[PDB]
């Protein structure tokens, strides 16, 4: 009755074991690939900016620089001494910022007041001030340029020209994961796109790089009783179905489907055109292993009942299915060997109807959709990844000889060198035609990897993912002092599997939406009424962002509601809800050139439109081939903009999410050391140290708070004839939020 | 110029919205004239004071500051304040102040109501309101956009406006003036009024300025689905001055006096007025008239569009209001610059040439014929053409027409010519860079990548072989722009044969179609940045919307006198869609950004190695010519980078003026030759019928033992390839 | 039966101290937890307890198990002082309502309609149940 999963999350050195060597083979020479070391980086460009916030005090004319500017470097000057732990070094920054707190305070009285107020509620106030648009300007890199008389190294100009949109990229690792995780909060009005008159700057994926950037190496254990680990029999029995032509229901596929008198049905699945008998072996063992473990993985589908795998007679099949009215078609795919292997089992009729059906209400597509995601991420934390759930492609034209081979990738701009944003998806209505969505649940389970595929060199990665696994390669890389062409990106080959894992999770969401504009398409296709066909729209962008919500709380454990809200912060739900009515429907395609652009207005309200010097094909729109609608013109991006962003946020939440409890453990187990007498440092640094775990607690959470405020309590009892003028706002803010927390949960008891 | 704009800042988004949200789009609570109109099925509730209107007025303070520093930049002299400070001077912070300021104007408004107690109730409520509001959002605005609480009060002290004082400071007469000239569309005699803001502007920036201020908001009136009034100099109203209500009458002799319901006297009427002396000589607009409403529809049509829920939106939505105004602004930037010159007839390349035609066959024989190359000459079968010809022919062939006049031949005896050559190329940039051997490059290219020979593949190679190896392009580049220095005669020989086998084979194997929109990245030095930068302001300057007085030809003398394509031209300039992609590979310091919503530039896509990267060879018949240059941060070494933005434009104007013949004469020599050689072997009129007629090719072509037929064969065929 | 707030915010809590992400939690972070979650169980307590539901040979606690500890625990520990110390953060035992509004709007879980026409010495409510 335990619950409980058979696989365990660790860190290892490195993913770069038995990967393609690091080599560019151009017409007939050789370029090796150089990484370009991120941390070291990082603090070489701080130590440089150190420098000029020196030179800038000895130049003193801080009079003619505005306050803003002054107050932003003083800021980070404090939080950057909190974080620091060496004694030398912060009492040197302490210094440096001592004479910007000096001026600011003479002749700049309020705007020393607000910094005095930021300063005693956390021990990173950068962070907090840096809420908003104003993390679009780059202070850093302003000081850097404006004080810095000699060039920067090739390295440090790389990391300038890739993190130079904002100076959170130069935070070290505490304060930047702290920043990008109240980045999503209520109060927060910060989103990742500067505008000016010239041209608009998306840099969502940024975040993302510079976070993954900055993460140890990932691994999976899985046990000894896992699927993929121990050893099973052949499969051992004598069934055998009677087929009877006069009881056959119908053909899906290559897949006979015959009634019961329990009102069941039995599939005969037979042997495919080039696939072995380890393929039907492999389903009917993933099958068992499943239903053994329902209870155990809690898994709200309906798994179909697994009844043999053997073989029958070609003859026999052609026979039974002869009346069908898709024998024709049926009879090619099947194999045409002489002997057939087949594999049968037995499932409810919902497993066989697709989750975008239009028979299916509302109500009843909103619970099938929680019901396969909750499936679909469980069996992802338990080591199980459905590669195949639908066949997604960026694009068929010479899909051979593409890094890609065609295979639409969702975090395109992360697992590529020189990709700015999602592009175009081919036929997008006819890749979720067959998904492996069902209205019971899941359903195709034998086309699963285990996810320790994602980690290693192996088939799948090797034949997707190959530009990740062998390094980036650009003309303006190669240095000629080295014959070597260094990049960024190549330091990725030590990181690999953290971004497949992302990459995973976003394929599947996109799964996800795809399958309800599929719905959401053929059911609105005969309405006439505008108001019903935009509420059906409006209900599924709800259950898309609902369904993202879900993926955030199986993946970090954070409340469904508290997600939904921290994606609400950074998506725009009306938007996606215009995107998807205007785009997922032929009715675009029967415009002028003036109506198109006066809608699409407001379908992008306060971005750029989209743009695409295409011909429209009436009663389809968009699409290469004339037939199939695509979404996105050809060699163009997708014009679903807030779904590339409520992708980017969902992964971009989980990863910070964890890397902030990473941050807050490491914190943790410093203040308990002190508080213990290991280590022996006066009053002042135990009350910094708990004042830092207090800012390294999680956004919207409070029982994180309550733990540090307990610690704080057991400090200031170790410390009793110290001061805490200092540290004692903040903590009563949080014995305040403990007991209205108390008297509401009283309340709404009683 | 900057960052900051009106269409796309955010925090003048937010005050704009806030005043919206909290006072302009509530229903009036009053009653003199104020009741909620219907526009489509949507209440509209201040159809006079509401958010279209202060958006309007935002619009016109930042077009009457760019205009005004274009005049200031054409030499002009403008208005002083108190201090020297001109219209000129205000930074983009004090605009963002301004129009911060300027969103609350009439947000304390209650009714229509038009008296002087109502307006100074209602000045002070919306003095109030922007109090408020800075208030409420102190802690992003106080520190940042203004100075302090100090500078807040001299804002709110302009909404108040107690004394009517309109000259103190740029800002009261931004605010101001703007208010005021909204309201040109509802005052009934439309003349008048237009004649007093016109006066009362053009004290401040001038004559042009106000003309173009004015020929704006009539394009902003359109976007926003406002009634345009005309403008009739003929008028026979009674003219109204506009200070006060007083009349003007004229004494009995009928001259006028220096209500009085006057016995034998008339009012003066707007024509008259017009005529003065003392206005003719000053207003721009005596004698002329402009027609009202929307050009090229009937009243129905006009009414409707008057009426429809695009009013209701732009009166309730912000960011569409804003987006109207903002494409409304950028076509009139662009309007102007297609107005100077004559109208192109179509946006296709033209035909051949007789001067390229011979070209192109010289180009042919080379190739074929790769033995006819020598130290530093090319002795083709009598005449030796030097390195001068080829710069010539460089200079003055466009190579996109001679390439379209290649075929596939050419491109297999690229083969045979790289063969021939093996010689050396050297870096036009960084000399320093180890040069290499072309020939042997070539070769190990083709047998390593393309061992089947196919022709699709070394079209696709030699694109490639453009695209990257800077040893080759930057040479390439530089000898075809003639700023080559230390050129040997094999360089700019491979040059002059490669650039249009280049251009043939981007034609051959693109697909995708032009886009709108390109980049190219430029690394220039400070003082040349500068001497561009100077040009492109002349451009800039003189080209401004008309409302009645025609400044084309000045705008069409300074763009042919300053012409900056140059630099674009002539070669097979390499750019792409994405902005970031230069910033990120490149990271240049000057950055030319091509609009061509017409699609003149016939960009051709450069083939995956790069998937939005497009070549360009720029047409003869195309112009760039620049609409705005920004100053966009600095590159990763601290250097400024600047954005020229260009926008293409086709007219025979641009037509180079290249004398005939340069190509053609050593052509015409070359058979006459040939038919020399053959007829001497033989010692019969041909011979001296072809011979007589020397370097002209019009009479040439008038003009014009089996191996001696198969001589005359080809020289006629290579006749009439000419004269076709 | 459990609250559904008090069972998000135990999942929330059991998920992050799991470290290894397997579903289980230790018995070296089962004091964490506790503290965390309100209750500091002393070290006889806690030993007890340990010895007690996690001597089946494996070590680790799953979720179930998780929720029936913290029931068991606090079905001892709902003594009304608590609430009394609660209400003691915000000596005149009349409390004003002022603030409650403010509290009740602004901290903590987000109904106030009744708060106020209840309407306070916050000992008196209490006794009011
Ligand atoms: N439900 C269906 N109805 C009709 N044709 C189908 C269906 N499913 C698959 N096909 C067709 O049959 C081909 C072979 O089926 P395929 O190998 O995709 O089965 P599957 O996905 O393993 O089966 P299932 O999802 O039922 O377990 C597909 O490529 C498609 O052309
Ligand atoms: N596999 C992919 N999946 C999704 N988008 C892609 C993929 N490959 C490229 N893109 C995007 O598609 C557009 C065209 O690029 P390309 O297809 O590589 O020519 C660009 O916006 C790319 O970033
Ligand atoms: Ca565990
Ligand atoms: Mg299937
Ligand atoms: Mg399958």
């Amino acid at each position: 009755v335990k619950q409980y999963y058979f696989a365990r999350r660790g860190e290892t050195s490195t993913h770069d074991t038995s990967l393609p060597p690091p080599v560019k083979v151009l017409s007939g020479r050789s370029i090796p690939l150089k990484e370009i070391p991120f941390e070291a980086t990082r603090n070489e460009l701080v130590q440089i900016y150190l420098t000029s916030i020196d030179k800038l005090i000895k130049s003193n004319k801080l009079n003619s620089i505005p306050s803003q500017q002054i107050a932003s470097h003083y800021l980070f000057l404090r939080s950057l001494a909190n974080s620091e732990t060496d004694g030398i070094k912060k009492n040197q920054i302490l210094s440096l910022a001592k004479p910007l707190g000096t001026y600011l305070a003479s002749k700049e009285p309020h705007v020393w007041k607000m910094i005095n107020e930021l300063i005693e509620k956390s021990e990173y106030p950068i962070i907090h001030y840096l809420k908003n648009n104003r993390a679009h300007s780059n202070f850093m890199l302003a000081l850097i340029h404006e004080y810095h008389k000699e060039p920067l190294t090739k390295n440090q100009s790389a990391f300038v020209q890739k993190f130079r949109d904002s100076s959170v990229f130069l935070f070290p690792n505490p304060i930047y994961t702290a920043w990008l995780a109240h980045s999503y909060d209520e109060d927060s009005s910060f989103n990742p796109m500067f505008r000016e008159r010239l041209s608009t700057n998306f840099y969502h994926s940024t975040l993302t790089d510079n976070l993954l950037l900055r993460t140890e190496p990932k691994e999976v254990t899985l046990s000894s009783e896992h699927h993929y680990k121990k050893e099973k029999g052949p499969i051992d029995s004598s069934f055998r179905y009677q087929m009877s032509s006069d009881r056959l229901l119908r053909i899906q596929g290559r897949t006979l489907l015959f009634s019961t008198p329990q009102n069941d049905v039995v599939a005969v699945k037979v042997q495919k055109k080039g696939e072995p008998k380890s393929t039907l072996e492999e389903e009917f063992e993933m099958a068992d292993y499943l239903l053994k473990h329902q209870r155990r993985l809690d898994v709200h589908s309906k798994l179909p009942q697994p009844l043999g795998q053997y073989s029958v007679k070609k003859s026999e099949i052609l026979e039974i299915s002869r009346g069908s009215l898709d024998f024709e078609r049926f009879k090619t795919l099947i194999d045409d060997s002489k002997d057939l292997e087949v594999y049968v089992y037995k499932a409810p009729q919902s497993y066989f109807t697709y989750l975008h059906d239009k028979n299916q209400d509302l109500e009843d597509l909103t619970a099938s959709v929680k019901t396969n995601v909750h499936d679909l991420f469980v069996l992802l934390r338990e080591g199980i990844v459905f590669p195949q759930l639908a066949d997604i492609f960026h694009t068929h034209f010479g899909e051979d000889e593409r890094e890609d081979k065609g295979r639409y990738q969702a975090l395109v701009q992360l697992l590529n060198v020189l990709q700015f944003q999602l592009g175009r998806i081919d036929k997008w209505q006819k890749a979720v035609e067959y998904v492996n969505l069902r209205s019971s649940g899941l359903a195709d389970l034998g086309d699963s990897l285990p996810i320790t595929s994602l980690f290693t060199s192996s088939d799948f990665t090797k034949h997707y993912f190959s530009e990740l696994l062998t390094g980036g390669y650009h003309p303006t890389f190669f240095d000629k002092s080295s014959g070597t062409a260094n990049s960024l990106f190549t330091g990725k080959r030590r990181l690999f599997g953290n971004y497949l894992y992302l990459n995973t999770i976003a394929e599947y969401l996109l799964v996800i939406q795809l399958t309800l504009g599929s719905y959401g398409d053929k059911v609105t296709r005969d309405m006439m009424d505008k108001p019903k066909k935009e509420a059906v729209w409006r209900e599924l962008a709800n259950v898309m962002f609902t369904s993202c919500a879900e993926a955030i709380h199986i993946m970090t454990g954070i409340p469904q509601s508290r997600a939904l809200t921290l994606l609400k912060q950074r998506a725009n739900i009306e938007k996606h809800f215009r995107q998807t009515q205007f785009w997922m429907t032929p009715d675009y395609s029967k415009l002028d050139e003036d109506t198109l652009q006066m809608e699409q207005y407001s379908i992008y309200s306060g971005e750029p439109e989209y743009e695409f010097t295409d011909k429209l094909v009436s009663g389809v729109g968009l699409s290469v081939d004339g037939v199939h609608q695509d979404l996105g013109g050809y060699n163009r991006e997708s014009p679903l903009r807030e779904l590339e962003k409520l992708l980017y946020a969902t992964v971009t939440l989980i990863e910070g999410t964890m890397q902030l409890d990473k941050e807050f453990f490491k914190q943790l187990e410093q203040v308990e050391k002190i508080l213990s007498g290991e280590i022996k440092t006066d009053a002042n640094s135990c009350f910094e140290a708990v004042a830092q775990l207090l800012d390294l607690a999680r956004p919207g959470c409070h029982f994180q708070k309550r733990l540090v405020l307990s610690y704080y309590e057991e400090a200031k009892l170790k410390y009793p004839s110290a001061p805490t003028d200092a540290y004692d706002s903040r903590f009563q803010v949080v014995a305040r939020t403990n007991a209205a927390i108390t008297i509401q949960r009283f309340w709404r008891e009683a | 110029g900057s960052g900051f704009s009106l269409y796309t800042d955010d925090t003048v988004k937010a005050a704009a919205q806030y005043a919206y949200d909290n006072y302009l789009g509530k229903p009036y609570t009053g009653s003199v004239e104020s009741a909620p109109a219907n526009f489509g099925g949507r209440m509209v509730y201040r159809q006079h004071h509401g958010l279209s209107h202060t958006l309007r007025t935002m619009a016109y303070a930042e077009l009457i500051v760019e205009e005004a520093r274009k005049a200031k930049l054409r030499g002009e002299t403008l208005g002083k304040f108190k201090d020297g400070r001109t219209i000129a001077d205000v930074t983009p912070q004090e605009l963002k102040k301004i129009m911060i300021a300027q969103a609350f104007f009439v947000a304390g408004r209650d009714d229509e109501a038009s008296d002087a107690k109502n307006y100074q109730k209602y000045h002070e409520q919306s003095r109030d309101a922007f109090l408020k509001y800075v208030k409420d959002n102190e802690s992003t605005l106080i520190p940042d956009v203004f100075k302090d609480q100090e500078d807040v009060n001299f804002y709110a002290r302009v909404i108040e406006d107690k004394s009517h004082d309109w000259e103190s400071t740029p800002a009261h007469v931004l605010i101001n003036q703007g208010h005021m000239v909204d309201l040109v569309r509802v005052k009934q005699p439309p003349e008048s009024f237009l004649q007093r803001y016109f006066s009362s502007m053009q004290r401040w920036i001038g004559s042009q300025a106000t003309e173009a201020v004015f020929g704006i908001q009539r394009q902003f009136f359109h976007a926003t689905y406002e009634v345009v009034a005309g403008f009739d100099s003929d008028n026979k109203e009674p003219h109204l001055v506009v200070s006060g209500l007083g009349r003007y009458v004229i004494g009995e002799d009928g001259q006028p006096i220096r209500y009085k319901l006057k016995e034998n006297e008339r009012l003066m009427r707007v024509d008259e007025f017009l005529k003065l002396p003392e206005i003719q000589n000053t207003f721009p607009g005596s004698g002329k008239h402009l027609q009202g409403g929307m050009p090229g529809m009937n009243e129905m049509d006009y009414w409707n569009r008057l009426n429809s829920l695009n009013r209701a939106r732009c009166e309730n939505d912000v960011d569409f209001c804003l987006k109207q105004l903002q494409t409304a602004h950028d076509k009139a930037k662009i309007e102007p610059i297609k107005q100077a010159f004559q109208s192109s007839k179509g946006k296709e390349r033209r035909q051949p040439n007789v001067d390229e035609i011979a070209a192109a066959r010289i180009i042919q024989q080379i190739l074929a014929n790769p033995d006819c190359i020598h130290d530093d000459h090319v002795l083709i079968n009598g005449q030796k053409l030097e390195q001068q010809f080829f710069r010539d022919l460089l200079a003055k062939c466009e190579m996109a027409v001679v390439g379209s006049l290649l075929n596939d031949t050419d491109i297999g005896n690229i083969d045979t010519l790289m063969r021939h050559e093996k010689d050396t190329e050297f870096h036009s940039t960084n000399p320093e860079a180890v040069p290499v051997k072309i020939g042997e490059y070539w070769i190990n290219d083709q047998r390593i990548n393309n061992s089947s020979g196919n022709i699709t593949q070394k079209k696709h190679d030699l694109i490639f072989l453009m695209q990257n190896d800077a040893w080759y392009f930057s040479r390439v580049n530089a000898i075809a722009q003639n700023r080559d220095k230390g050129s040997t005669f094999k360089e700019v020989l491979i040059t002059t044969l490669m650039t249009p086998l280049t251009s043939k084979a981007l034609v051959d194997t693109s697909q995708a179609k032009p886009p709108t929109r390109l980049f190219r990245g430029l690394n220039l030095s400070e003082e040349f940045t500068k001497g561009l930068i100077d040009q492109a302001n002349a451009m800039i300057a003189n080209t401004t919307e008309r409302l009645f007085t025609d400044h084309s030809p000045e705008a069409f003398k300074q763009i042919k006198l300053n012409d900056l394509s140059k630099m674009s031209g002539r070669t097979n300039a390499s750019t792409t869609t994405e902005i970031k992609l230069v910033k990120e590979t490149w990271d240049s310091n000057v950055i030319f950004e091509m609009l061509d919503p017409d699609g003149l530039l016939h960009s051709k896509q450069v083939g995956r190695h790069t998937e939005s990267e497009f070549s360009v060879y720029l047409p003869e018949d195309v112009a760039l010519v620049p609409v705005k240059v920004t100053l966009d941060g600095k590159t990763q070494k601290g250097e400024n980078r600047y954005v020229f933005t260009f926008v293409a434009v086709k007219s025979p104007d641009f037509t180079p003026r290249h004398e005939s013949g340069y190509a053609v004469e050593p052509f015409l020599r070359m058979q006459a030759a040939k038919l020399a050689e053959v007829k001497s072997s033989i010692e019969r009129e041909l011979r001296e019928q072809i011979q007589s007629a020397r370097q002209e090719l019009e009479s040439l072509q008038r003009a014009v033992e089996r191996y001696d037929a198969l001589i005359e064969n080809t020289s006629k065929k290579i006749t009439e390839l000419e004269t076709g | 039966q459990l609250t559904e707030e008090q069972i998000a915010e135990f999942k929330e809590a059991f998920s992050l101290f799991d470290k290894d992400g397997d579903g289980t939690i230790t018995t070296k972070e089962l004091g964490t937890v506790m503290r965390s979650l309100g209750q500091n169980p002393t070290e006889a307590e806690l030993q007890d307890m340990i010895n007690e539901v996690d001597a089946d040979g494996n070590g680790t606690i799953d979720f179930p198990e998780f929720l029936t500890m913290m029931a068991r625990k606090m079905k001892d520990t709902d003594s009304e002082e608590e609430i009394r110390e609660a209400f003691r953060v915000f000596g005149n035992g009349y409390i004003s309502a002022a603030e409650l509004r403010h509290v009740m709007t602004n901290l903590g879980e987000k109904e106030v309609d009744e708060m106020i026409r209840e309407a306070v010495n916050y000992e008196e409510f209490v006794q009011m149940m």
